[PDB]
């Protein structure tokens, strides 16, 4: 089953965190990251489409995240705002969808 | 002297390419370009991926285009979750782009049931409905559209350009057609030579239509440089144009053969009786027309020396 995992689970301020993904399906159409506990257009950090190997940032984007090709995501120079939940939306090649949620905590 | 029979030949020729249908290379070539385009779309359509955002990402909204050959359905629906990712080259069509395709598609279908008229004929009109829902909202429009080659080719051109310029990606798998993987495939990779071939046909059929046009409005009805230099250049012009036509039509069969090479070799010419069960084969009655063209070409080739004489006489005046 799709899964995410902050590391560190707790995150020093001005430093950085990585959200790992687990059970990423074999065959993908694309995938997306979202500030929140849910998939929401206006809260998208970034979308990666396989067909173009490209990453187009959404509205939520702080310009300090980096997505990688195994669906993992990295936020550098974390601020207090970055704390919270984060949600991964994944689209399979047959277009069946999948989400998983995760979370990290920043401290000053 | 050798004129009056040569003109009769040039004129009779036009009457026959332009007024007739059964034995007309021009007609059949045109009809083959339209059937194929349709044929293409039926084979491919269930798997093209439409729905990218153009302004901003969103999974909520979803258009359904009716009388499309989808998988279980007689409609295709342009994805909602796909909406989360930008439309563009090599990814996903926009909903707009699909709508503009679907329009062009519905027109050509409607006009084939009614049936393409002769090329001299520009009058014929055709009624066409275009139903499209959202999620809720629903639009049905029945408008009158010109049923002539000139126009239907423009619709075909609309269709193939959508595919070639945007190269949408294609659904994975999970009885399918055999070009379908379990992974996504860039439709310009998989179907490249079909797109190029059908494109080349549309584009050639257009010139056929042009040339016949000018030909039709230009029927034809002595000394040294005594102003019968005109109406030789005339005679020249028509022959040089009838030659162009016959050539182009031949080439439409030749352009079609390229497919008979590539991945839709078999599928584009086959069917099952638009319905739920028409996805993945061309279901446009292509063979019948192909063999009809091939024969048109053959039968008319017997004019190819009469035509070349027209030219060689013409030039010797000059």
């Amino acid at each position: 089953q799709l899964t995410t995992e902050s590391m560190p689970f707790n995150v020093a301020e001005g430093k950085e965190v990585l959200l790992l993904v687990h059970n990423l399906p074999q065959q993908l159409f694309g995938y997306s990251w979202y500030k929140g506990e849910r998939v929401d257009g206006n809260r998208q950090i970034v979308g990666y489409a396989i067909g173009t190997q490209q990453a187009t940032p959404g509205p939520a984007n702080s310009g300090r995240e980096t997505i990688y090709p195994n669906a993992s995501l990295l936020i550098q120079n974390v601020t207090q705002n970055d704390t919270g939940f984060y949600t991964l939306q994944v689209i399979k090649s047959d277009l069946v969808n999948e989400e998983a949620t995760g979370q990290f905590h920043v401290y000053p | 002297t050798a004129i009056n029979q040569a003109i009769g030949n040039l004129n009779a020729n036009t009457q026959n390419l332009i007024d007739k249908t059964d034995n007309s290379p021009a007609y059949q070539a045109t009809l083959l370009a339209l059937k194929s385009t349709v044929g293409l779309w039926n084979s491919i359509a269930y798997a093209v991926i439409c729905g990218g955002y153009t302004d901003k990402p969103n999974h909520n909204t979803t258009e359904t285009f009716y009388n499309q050959p989808g998988q279980g359905s007689d409609s295709i629906t342009c994805g909602g979750h796909v909406g989360l990712l930008q439309a563009g080259k090599n990814n996903s069509l926009s909903i707009e782009q699909f709508a503009t395709l679907n329009k062009a598609y519905q027109i050509i279908q409607a006009a084939l049931k009614q049936g393409l008229p002769a090329l001299s004929d520009t009058k014929k009109t055709v009624e066409v409905t275009i139903k499209t829902a959202t999620n809720d909202t629903t639009v049905s429009i029945t408008d009158t559209f010109i049923n002539d080659a000139q126009n239907l080719l423009t619709q075909a051109q609309t269709i193939i350009n959508t595919l070639q310029d945007n190269c949408p990606q294609l659904k994975g798998k999970s009885n399918t057609p055999s070009w379908q993987t379990g992974a996504n495939q860039n439709s310009c990779s998989v179907f490249g030579t079909e797109f190029s071939a059908i494109s080349d046909m549309i584009s050639n059929a257009q010139n056929i239509v042009q040339e016949t046009q000018q030909l039709n409005t230009t029927p034809l009805k002595n000394l040294n440089s005594p102003n019968s230099i005109a109406l030789a250049q005339s005679m020249l012009k028509n022959a040089q144009s009838q030659a162009a036509v016959l050539k182009l039509a031949n080439q439409v069969g030749s352009d079609f053969n390229r497919i008979s090479t590539g991945v839709l070799k078999n599928y584009i010419e086959e069917c099952n009786a638009v319905s739920s069960n028409t996805w993945g084969k061309g279901c446009a009655g292509v063979k019948q027309t192909l063999t009809s063209l091939e024969n048109s070409n053959a039968s008319f080739s017997s004019q190819t020396p009469q035509i070349n004489q027209a030219q060689n006489l013409a030039n010797t005046i000059v």
